[PDB]
């Protein structure tokens, strides 16, 4: 669903990606 | 470095002052902001600061803010600010704050040229700011000229025509009348309502080329990835909802859209910098994140 092991590469899978109090911001996950 | 660290944060119609600590998070500080201001949507928001080589940068929450590219300034600025934008106001933004957030967030683009609005459209949007701002139209203490000390208009519809001030005024002035009885919460609602269906609102666009070398746009919104002609940022050339992307990747300046059909060849585009790729992954993941939240 996310890889990110060296600063200057991502990726990231949409559609592989399936499904208190109100939900937080979305958090930047890249290095 | 300080024990105590001065902050100024600014909200569209706000300056926000704090003291954090050098090992406050991201979060605490993000979360001081909005219970200062009540907000409870906050799931589109977000701090952006200037980092040392003066380029804007979002805050990263689960971080503490010193570990971060912040500048050797006293006190630290931010800029509150939306990051996201809902795909119906109507469906999502149920607060006064957070529509007024949005408002002058989007107001500010539209009066700029961020935002393309066509004139008459612009007109009509003046005219729900001015409900919002003045309430009713009344003959009696609304004069010619009220509206003399108000930017109401896009830049480029003010240059592209040859009306002047008090011409633009009259236009405005009687579709102000026309909202007579208008809340000026509802104002605000009705203007995000007209300025969600422009084509560039909620777009994040970025210039990149393609293998040929020409250049387009690339535009993250709610709802996905699309590809737009240099000159065409209304309409995309190639369109990409989540549910057609099997992957999205960078290394350095190239990126690549891997389309779900494992046959079909993958979309290489290459980006200005290393930091925009990672601002477009980063735009992408928020998105999807909050485009599947709707719809748990």
């Amino acid at each position: 669903e996310f890889r990110n092991k060296r600063a200057t590469r991502g990726t990231y899978s949409p559609s592989a990606q399936e499904y208190n109090v109100l939900k937080p911001p979305p958090e930047e996950r890249l290095i | 470095m300080p024990k105590t660290i001065s902050v100024r944060v600014t909200t569209m119609d706000a300056e926000l002052e704090f003291a954090i600590q050098p090992n406050t998070t991201g979060k605490q500080l993000f979360d001081q902001v909005v219970k200062t201001i009540g907000l409870r949507e906050v799931w589109f928001f977000g701090l952006q600061y200037q980092d040392t080589k003066a380029f804007s940068t979002w805050l990263k929450l689960n971080k503490k803010v010193t570990a971060q590219d912040v500048r050797k300034e006293s006190p630290l600025l931010f800029k509150f600010r939306a990051k996201f934008y809902p795909e119906d106001v109507s469906e999502e933004l149920i607060q006064d704050i957070t529509q007024r957030l949005f408002f002058l967030q989007v107001k500010e683009g539209i009066l700029n040229d961020d935002i393309y609005c066509p004139p008459e459209t612009a007109v009509l949007l003046a005219s729900y700011a001015v409900q919002s701002k003045y309430g009713d139209f009344n003959k009696e203490v609304h004069k010619s000229g009220y509206l003399a000390g108000d930017k109401l208009l896009p830049q480029r519809v003010l240059e592209q025509h040859k009306l002047n001030k008090d011409q633009w005024e009259e236009r405005i002035q009687v579709w102000h009348e026309e909202h007579r009885g208008m809340l000026r919460e509802d104002a605000v609602l009705e203007y995000l309502k007209i300025a969600q269906d422009l084509e560039m609102y909620g777009v994040n666009y970025f210039s990149i080329k393609n293998k040929k070398g020409s250049e387009l746009w690339l535009g993250v919104d709610a709802l996905g990835l699309n590809i737009y002609e240099q000159n065409d940022r209304l309409t995309p050339k190639i369109g990409f909802p989540w549910s057609e992307i099997r992957n999205i990747s960078f290394n350095d300046k190239k990126f690549v859209i891997k389309p779900i059909d494992k046959k079909a060849p993958d979309f290489v585009f290459y980006a200005p910098r290393l930091r925009i790729n990672k601002r477009i992954l980063a735009l992408c993941m928020g998105n999807h994140e909050l485009y599947m939240r709707r719809r748990k």
